[PDB]
This record gives structure tokens, C-alpha cells and sequence, in this order.
């Protein structure tokens, strides 16, 4: 299930992935510089963004959330139950499962056998030296070129300032000498139309990276250490993890912001073998750049199957017109 | 040099003992690309005059120093003749270099 | 039990969540930038709004109000009794219960059990480093894209001045318009520590309920009933002299026992059509989803209860749990 | 005690200082329009002066400020660290309870002393006097109003609303219970002038309850009758006891509500239950 | 150049020693982008002249200097030949910026 | 002398304690070629002054030495005569050299 | 005036073993100091690696590097300021460049 999805989402009134501010009264949304042609010379502009680390962590949260319900959910790290983003500490040698057992950090085959999140998202053990490349890779969330260019200014960010009120048992505001724990706590709020190009090389799940393929008699075979039903359950959980990603469960400050979210359009390709990475939706003509990347891909011998939402993608290309996100996940998991 | 007078007023709104912490307008003034952006930033910075006028006395501080109407003339005549992004950005950054300085206000 | 509510409400002649002039005598409503399709491309418009913090605090107020009457109402912080928004400020390491007995903050489970203030809306104590994610998440209250399409500007806001040496004239901004709102209550972790959400006694997932289950049911029903003074008017600031003219226009609510996707915000013009799919296919995948709809027709093939008010919604949700 | 009233009145020769934007029905696309209105602060001031007038005649009407006697409802301003009572006695501005026991106006209408930073939320909330859509559609005057009386905290400080003597919720009253009852009666009677310079009340719905209840839907909208009848007939089943009074408006059948013929008997029925 | 008299008039409704403090007109002057709303804003600001004139003698200080009719007329042919919004808003923000200074309205 | 104070302030951005490692501002100041780059790097460095002031009491360290307005209001015109990058690189490296010295930030 | 050895001790940490930080480029640049500006640039490049060595020395059971005091920086600055002749600039640069290669007992 080497599944690649990319699309445009209308993120309105969000505050995801601030800059922390060190705990002062002003905290700002992280910003990055992107290049736009503007038809009169390429220029770089600084705009708010969502770092891929946040998206990957929220994917991990969705994965564990939808993997707990599965009866094969015992094989989860203890730190993973509390949605702790860490995978392995700098100097720790053992890991704790949900039931409280102890897992060694050598011969990563058993590590991915007895742990679910470390199997699908990768890990790193500095002491023993074990490592595993993440099977889920996510890209930045940037405002699109056609939108970033036609605004012609329009700083977007508004910096709403909202402060805490504190009253003691006598109903007194207090002063700085008494503290009263009062801060103004100004926060930046952005908007715009963004793109996402997360990918999932889930076909390698449950397979040690040291010996990905075993040879019985001069013939390849996948090295599925875990039970095939466990592999199917892990794949189903990973696919369903996208459901609380395109619904408004990404970023931070969810308790106060919870971005007004809607997916404007998207295209996804599942296939079975290694396939080209789908281009990001940030560019304006990506649809065309996709119409020429899947129509001819099928000619080379790739069994690409494409689902599209609010994108024409021509007519000669056999594209399934998905109407929402979760039924896209249903179509994806039909082929397990 | 015609800028320290307005720079003191700019620093009045990002320091303590005044409880403003309006980093947004200072950053907008410093990170100005076109002269319209710099003018808008200076307008926003100068907008918060009446709020800081009578609050200083309520907090036992000397009245803040608004830039004299003379220096607006010089600023306008300078921004009129500065069209290239280089000198305009130099002026914009020099306006707010000491916005976070250590001016001694409200002793 | 998880629930998501969304829809469109008419805030007519309100002043909720003003930016505040402080010393100066100008009071302005908070402004945020939103993107609208129009016809010649995306355009950004500055519109009045109500931040999610305002709505979250008012929901907390309603939760305390409806949890006082419960016989288990002693499990509240002293601050929550006076609607003190702060949960645990910087510097302190102990909490003052409603009864008066001090509550230690060295562990999450004891805080959860002793007091219900931090259970629903989360908390943070930096001295001891304790943290608990809020179980209620609210979005902004923005004018819907449909309304902003045919409002064509005129700032949607009028300033009115009031009078009272101690004689000054201060002017405040008042807004109007059909706004959209959405709230999410992930009320499945109530009374459950974040560190140990499961027990796994006989190698099977078991919820780690640390409080009396009847108390958990009472807390849940109070939290859902807290939505009663949310769509009736008790929302925002300046309630003494403004009292926003309130009337719910369109409402959709989904409830479930397991994790479910967040329903799309009602700000967008075509949120009904997206909701139809996001609910029908979600039920098709195998999610036990209950649907309640007020003044909206989402078609057939969906067993959505057509309703007439808001209190029946919380009544059905309570009787569901 | 919680009381909520919503209705319409036929007003002429308004007394603004002040039109504000209002979004009319206009099913063929929402549009806004500017129409004259009476600010909520004016309603609150009228309620305050009516409360003072009806509280002076009370034998306990001594715990009032000199400002309230002259109807100057400026309450507490900046720089004032003390207040003057009706009889001339002074009171210190350092605690809610010490103010409650001697200041009736600061209790039913809330107060704010910025010098000492003492705040008390108003127990009476008012909305605008807006011309109803039912009237504005035929003009292209009738006005809709709503008032909220949250008199459940009369004489009860916000700092310690409950005491927990032996782990029960009890009303922390810092005044004479008879005095508190008299204050509540005066506050309820203060609505007599609010519905009586040539305006006559046409339609009116009031609800009262001992426990908290959702705010009654404003009478501005054309369909407020159906919305409010649904509200009552629906929230009666949640487990709250609501007494509903109507003024020449019928909520339908299978519902109990007293049909009053005048505002004075409405206030009489509202006060006789407490 | 016909820019200081209008600045004085705009300041006269925000400066102290007065009673009519209408931030709406000065705020809308800065936030102007088309000809019609800008003209409406300037006209609305000018309609506050009679109140200022009638309250000038309430303090005994010299009455505010209403801009001359020629100064008002010059704006019509000064704005009618501007079409781009970049230059249209520059004067709009300069008018508001000139309102905040530290002179004396009237002794 | 006018370089030791600013270097002392700059050394606060990289050291033991004061958990805010900002090598980007030091790198930009040191590697600046034109006047604008040096000015914007200095502004970026001084933007963190409120953070250092807040963090000083958060860890018990003595309050940071915020540069005085005098040294910056002299350094600005000290910059505005350098027409060659050769004389600007030496100034920039002198400014950024003190950032990696064994200062007694938190004795 | 005695600070040459002080800065050479720090500079020697960029070439010796038990550090895995073989930054020969900065040492060569300092040793090839044609003019004062890029001599100061080389010194700054050497000082930029101070946090790395400082934090990694304690990660291998070794004493922290003796980062030069601000007095040493002042001495270097004043020495550079009065030097406008390459004649003595060459020998000055070689003086602190040569101390990089020495048998210092950093880790016992």
C-alpha cells in the first residue's frame, strides 16, 4: 500500500504550530519563505506554515487511537498510550509495553514485532545503535502559489490578544508584587488555502530493515515476522489514521483554536509496488502535473489506482470519484 | 538625529512599566518591504498615543514623548524620495533597531 | 462518549469578545482575516469574531453551573466556584477544593479524583509539571461565507457611544450577522488519567476509570448539559448591557462511543453537502454514529432525527449514555 | 431565582442618545439594514432607577448609596476607595461581603471599584430594543425586547457562594434572609415601570425557575412564539420546574401557563411564589 | 501642500481639551481603498465642524481652523487622477498619520 | 568600549544556562556583507532582549545587560559611512567575536 | 602577552584526537592570515565551534575545553587594531596558529 495523497485544504482561523515564544506574552505562528514566479522574476515571501514534524506526530496519534480498538492493540509502547511523541530516549536500553512488559532494544525484528508505533513510524536507539526509517513521511503545509500570489500583500496573520483573568478569594485582581499569575498572552491567528502531500510506504510494515527480503530457494519472499492478520490490522489502522487528519485534528492549540477546516480538493494513488512520489499540491498547476504523471504511469506497467475528490483529472484516466475522506479510506482498505 | 526622538516613543510600547508588549507593530515596521507597509506600520505604532497618555500618570510615570509634528515632515520627505527596496529597508530597520533598548523611563 | 456539534447561529446586535481599549475610551470587537472564494479568486476580509477561548470559558462556566446541583458537587476547585478561569497558575503547587481541604498536585490521578474542575477542561501546573489535555475544543465564531458573499463590505459594525470629574464618553463597537460555530467534546477520557488510560489486567484493553462510575456519568451529563446556556445567549462578554440577540438557525450533531471524524465547520457555504458524505460514509465504514438535525434537511439514507430545539439534543445525548 | 422575559411593544418617539446594523430575514439573500434602536444600557439604567424607587419605600431601604438616591447610577468610579450610604455613613471598599450588607444597588446591579480592584457581576442583564423583522418587512413602530433577571445570587458574594459546613451546598447569605427576600421582591417589582412614552405592551412571555434555565429566545424574531413554546415544552422534561406566564399569546395545548391580562398582575404572580 | 490644514482638522476631533472624540472617521480614513468610501469618510469628518465650532467658545480658546473651501476642492482633482490603489491609499494613510502629534489645539 | 557592551549582550544568546540557542542571528551578523544585512541581524539579535530579561529571573541569574540607547545611536552613524565591504566585515566580525567568550553570565 | 598560549590551547582542540572534530580549514585559514579582516574571520570560525567541543567533552569523560576569556578577546582585538602591516601580521598569525599542533594533555 505505497499510498500517496496530495491536495488543497482551506485552513481558516488557525493557530497551529506556533513558535513557542519562550513563555512570554507574545507567541507567533512559525513562518517560512517560499518562492513564487509572479511573472516578473522569482521572489521569496515569508508566510505561515505547518512543519511536517507536527503532521507526522498527529498521524502517530491517529494511528495509536485507531489501533487501540483493534484486539491486536496490546503490542503498543507504554509511552505511546499517553500520545507521547518520543520514541526512544537518549540513553535508555529497555522499553515498556502497554501491559507493562519489558522489550529489549537489540535485534529490531523483535522490537517491531512487539511494538506497533515504533514499527510503523520508526525509532532510534542511541545506545545499542538500532534504527528504522519511518514508513510514513509528511511534507510541509504551505499556502498555495495561486493564492499566495493573487493576494498581493494581505499579511493574513492578525495577532488576536487574549489574556487570563485571575481573582483571589476576596475578588481582587492584584498587582505584580503579589503575582496573581496574570499574563497578556498574545497569539497569532492565520488563514489561507494550503496544500499537503503526505506519503505512506506502508508495504514494508512488520518487516525488519536488516533483512527486508528472505531467500528460501533463490526466490524472494517478504520477511513478515508478525502474523499476517496483525499486519492487516496495522495497515487498516494506519489507513484509518488519515480520518482524524482531514477533519480538523492537526496542529496545536486545539483546545482554543480547532481550525475551521475543509478539504478543497485532493488526489490519492494506492498501487502495489514502488511508485513515483506524487507532487505537492502547493503549485498551481499540480493537477496537470498529476494528469501527466498517472496517465502515462499505467503505460510503464504500474497498477496505479487513483481516487480523486473535486479534481477532474481528465476523462481517459480511470479515476474513482470519491465524495469524502473516510470512504476514500474505505476504498483504500478494501484492497488491504 | 531626528530618529531617536521617535525611537523613544517606539520603545515606550514594548517595554515594562507600561504593559503594552505590542511586538506586532514593531516587527511590521522593521520587516517592511514597500513604503506603504512602512507607512502602515508607523501609523499603527503612532495610533496608540491616547491610551499611553493618561495611563502613565495613573501608573506614576512621566508623560510619554510623542514625536514632534516637525519630524513627521522629515520622515515623509525621506520616504517620498526612497523608492528602492535597499535604502527603504535600511531606514525601516534603523527605525526600530533600539525599540528594545534600555531607555530609562518612569524612574 | 464523543460528540461533535456544528451549525449556524444569528448573533444580532452583539458586542461579545471586544478587543478592549483599556485606558482609552474606544472599545472595538476583535478582528480576524478570513478567505472567501468570491468570483475572481480568493480574497481576504477582516471580520468580527469570537475567539475559541471565549466559548471554551463560557462552556466551563455552564459546566460548573450545572455541576453544582449534582450531589457530587463538592469535587470542585475553590476557583471554579467563582468562575475563576485559571486552572493552576505559575507558582502554586496545591489546589483549594470547594470544601476547603487542600489537594496535592504531585499526581494526575489524585487531581482527577479530588476535583472535577481539571477533568473536563484540562489543566497545567508548571511547578510540578503536571498537564492534562482539555476534553472540550471550540473553534472561532466567524460570519459564514454565504453571508459575507452578499454583504459586500460596509464593515458589518457600528460604533455607539455611552456616557456616565468622572464624566467621560466611551464608544463601543457592535456587530451582527449569521455566524458559524462548531464544538467538539471528546468526553471519553473523563475521570481517566492520561498517563495510564488502560489497565490491561487479563491482557485485554480495560478503561482505567479512577472515580466512581456513577460520578463519571453525572460529570458527563453535566458536561453535555453545559451546552444548554451556550445556544441560548450566555456566550461572550459584556452580557450586562448587550445580551446578544440569539437564535440558532441550523444545527447538526453527531454522537458515538468510539473515535469519529470531526464534523466540518458551519462557516463554509456548502458544509451541508460535505456533511452528508462525511456522515453517510463514516457510518458505512462501521461507526456507531447517532445524528440529530435541527432546521436542516440532509436527505434520506441517513437515520437522522429531525428535531426542533437544543435541549432535546442534550436530553437524547444524556439518555444515550 | 431566575426570571426571563421577552416580548414586543409598540413604541413611538424613541429616546436614543444610535442606529445599529441588523440582518433581516430576506430569504432571497441575507441583507443588513440600519434601524433606530434603544441601547441596552438605557434599559439597565431604567431598571436601576425603578429598583431604587421601589426599594426606598421598603422599611429596610436604608442600605443604599447617596448616588442611588439621586438616581445617579454611576456606581463606583476610578479613584474611589470608599462609598457613602443613604444615611451618610461611610463604607470601606475592600471586600464584596462588607459592601453587600450595606449596598442594595451594588448587589442587584453589580459593581466595579478599580482602585481596590473589587468586581461583582451584575445580576440583571438587558438586550437592545430592536424593531422586529415582522414590522420591518412591511416598511422596507413595533419593537422586540428581552430582559434577564439572575436574582439567584442576591446578597450572595461571588467569592464564597457556598460554605460546606458538613459537605453540603448551602447558600452563603451574608445578610438578613428577610432583608434578602425584601430586596428580591423590590427587584421583581422594579419591572412595573419598565412596561409603562406612549408604548403599550402587545405580546409578552415570561419564565421563572428556582434552578438555572436557558435564556429565553429574543422576541425580535418573527418566529419567537414557536421557538419559545418548543423551548418550554422541551426543557420541562429535562428535570427543571418552570413557571410560564403569557400576555395575550397562546403557546398551544398540552402545556400549563397562567394567562395574565396586565403586567402588574404578572409581577404579583411572580412575587407571590417567592 | 494642502496637507497640514486637513491634518489639523482631523487632529481637532481626537486631541484633548475637547469632548467629541470620534475615532471612527480617523480610523476609516486610514483604511480607505476606493474613491467613493474615501470621499464619504472625508465628508463625514467635515460634517463634525459645526459641533466643534459651537463648543470652541465653551472653553475660551481660539476656535479650530476649518480648512478653506479651496483646500477641500483641491482634493477632488487630486484624487480623481489617481487610479492605482497603491498611491490611492498612500494619501489615505498619510491623512490619518498627520492627526497624531503633540502641538497645542488652542490655548 | 561600545563594542564590549554589545558583545556582552550578544554572548547571552549562546552560553551555559539561558536555554535559547540562537546561532542564526550570530551567523547573520558575522556573515553580513552590506549595511542592511548587519542592521537586520542586529535587530534580530535585540528582538530577543525581552526574552533574556524574562528568563533572567526565571532561573535566578542576574538580569541581562541590555545595550544602552547611546551605543546603538552612535553605532548607526558609525555604520553609515562604510562604502566598502572590507571595512564592514571587520566591524561585523568584531561585533560577533565576543558572542563565544567565557563571560560570567550566571555567577 | 601570554594570551597567545591561552587561545592556542583552545585552538588545539580542533585538531587533536578524542574529539572527532577535524576542522583543518579554520586552522589553515588562521595560519594563512593575509590581512586582519579574514584573520578575525578565521578566529570567529574557530570560536563558532566552541559549543560543540564544550558539550561533547563532558560526553566522553574529559574536562571541558578552556574557552578563552573575554580578556583574551580584548587583547586580540587591540593587537589587531594597531597592526596595519603584513610584516608583523604574518608572524602574529603564525604565533597562535602553531600552538594548534601540540601534545596537550586534554584527556588523562
Amino acid at each position: 500500500m505505497y499510498v500517496r495523497i496530495s491536495g488543497r485544504i482551506r485552513l481558516n482561523a488557525h493557530s497551529l504550530n506556533a513558535q513557542g515564544g519562550g513563555g512570554t506574552n507574545y507567541i507567533e505562528i512559525t513562518k517560512t519563505k517560499v518562492t513564487v514566479r509572479t511573472e516578473n522574476g522569482w521572489t521569496v515571501v515569508e508566510v505561515p506554515a505547518i512543519t511536517g514534524n507536527m503532521l507526522k506526530h498527529w498521524h502517530f496519534v491517529g494511528f495509536v487511537d485507531y489501533f487501540k480498538t483493534t484486539p491486536y492493540g496490546v503490542n503498543l509502547t507504554e509511552r505511546a498510550l499517553r500520545y507521547n511523541g518520543t520514541r526512544f530516549g537518549q540513553g535508555e536500553t529497555t522499553a515498556t509495553k502497554a501491559n507493562g512488559a519489558t522489550v529489549q532494544l537489540n535485534d529490531e525484528a523483535t522490537i517491531i514485532k512487539e511494538l506497533a508505533d515504533a514499527d510503523v513510524h520508526g525509532f532510534l536507539a542511541p545506545k545499542t545503535g538500532r534504527r528504522r526509517v519511518s514508513l510514513v513521511k509528511a511534507s510541509f503545509i504551505l499556502p498555495t502559489e495561486d493564492f499566495i500570489k493573487e493576494v498581493e500583500g494581505e499579511r493574513l496573520i492578525t495577532a488576536i490578544k487574549h489574556n487570563r483573568v485571575d481573582v483571589d478569594e476576596k475578588g481582587a485582581i492584584g498587582s505584580s508584587k503579589e503575582g496573581t499569575a496574570q499574563m497578556l498572552f498574545s497569539r497569532e491567528y492565520a488563514t489561507g488555502l494550503y496544500g499537503f502531500s503526505i506519503v505512506l510506504d506502508l508495504g514494508l510494515v512488520g518487516i525488519p530493515q536488516g533483512l527486508p527480503v528472505k531467500f528460501e530457494e533463490n526466490q524472494p519472499r517478504p520477511n513478515i515476522v508478525i502474523d499476517p492478520n496483525e499486519r492487516k490490522a496495522r495497515i487498516e489502522s494506519a489507513l484509518k489514521a488519515l480520518i482524524p487528519m482531514l477533519s480538523g485534528y492537526i496542529g496545536a492549540n486545539l483546545a482554543r483554536s480547532f481550525p475551521v477546516f475543509k478539504v478543497e480538493e485532493l488526489v490519492a494513488i494506492a498501487s502495489e509496488g514502488p511508485i513515483p512520489a506524487l507532487v505537492h499540491g502547493f503549485y498551481e498547476d499540480y493537477i496537470e502535473a498529476n494528469r501527466s504523471i498517472i496517465k502515462n504511469a499505467r503505460a510503464l506497467g504500474f497498477n496505479i489506482e487513483v481516487f480523486t475528490y473535486n479534481v477532474d483529472l481528465g476523462e481517459d484516466i480511470e479515476a474513482t470519484k470519491v465524495s469524502s475522506v473516510e470512504e476514500l479510506v474505505a476504498n483504500l482498505v478494501k484492497m488491504v | 538625529g531626528w530618529i531617536r526622538n521617535i525611537g523613544r516613543y517606539l520603545s515606550y510600547l514594548v517595554d515594562d512599566t507600561f504593559e503594552e508588549y505590542a511586538y506586532d507593530v514593531v516587527d511590521g515596521i522593521a520587516k517592511a518591504r514597500t513604503q506603504e507597509e512602512l507607512l502602515e506600520g508607523v501609523y499603527k505604532a503612532l495610533r496608540l498615543a491616547p491610551k499611553l497618555k493618561k495611563k502613565a500618570e495613573s501608573k506614576g510615570c512621566p508623560p510619554p514623548r510623542i514625536p514632534s509634528p516637525e519630524d513627521i515632515e522629515a520622515l515623509e520627505e525621506k520616504v517620498e524620495q526612497l523608492s528602492n527596496p535597499k535604502d527603504l529597508r535600511k531606514l525601516a530597520v534603523s527605525l526600530a533597531l533600539w525599540a528594545f533598548a534600555s531607555w530609562n523611563n518612569c524612574p
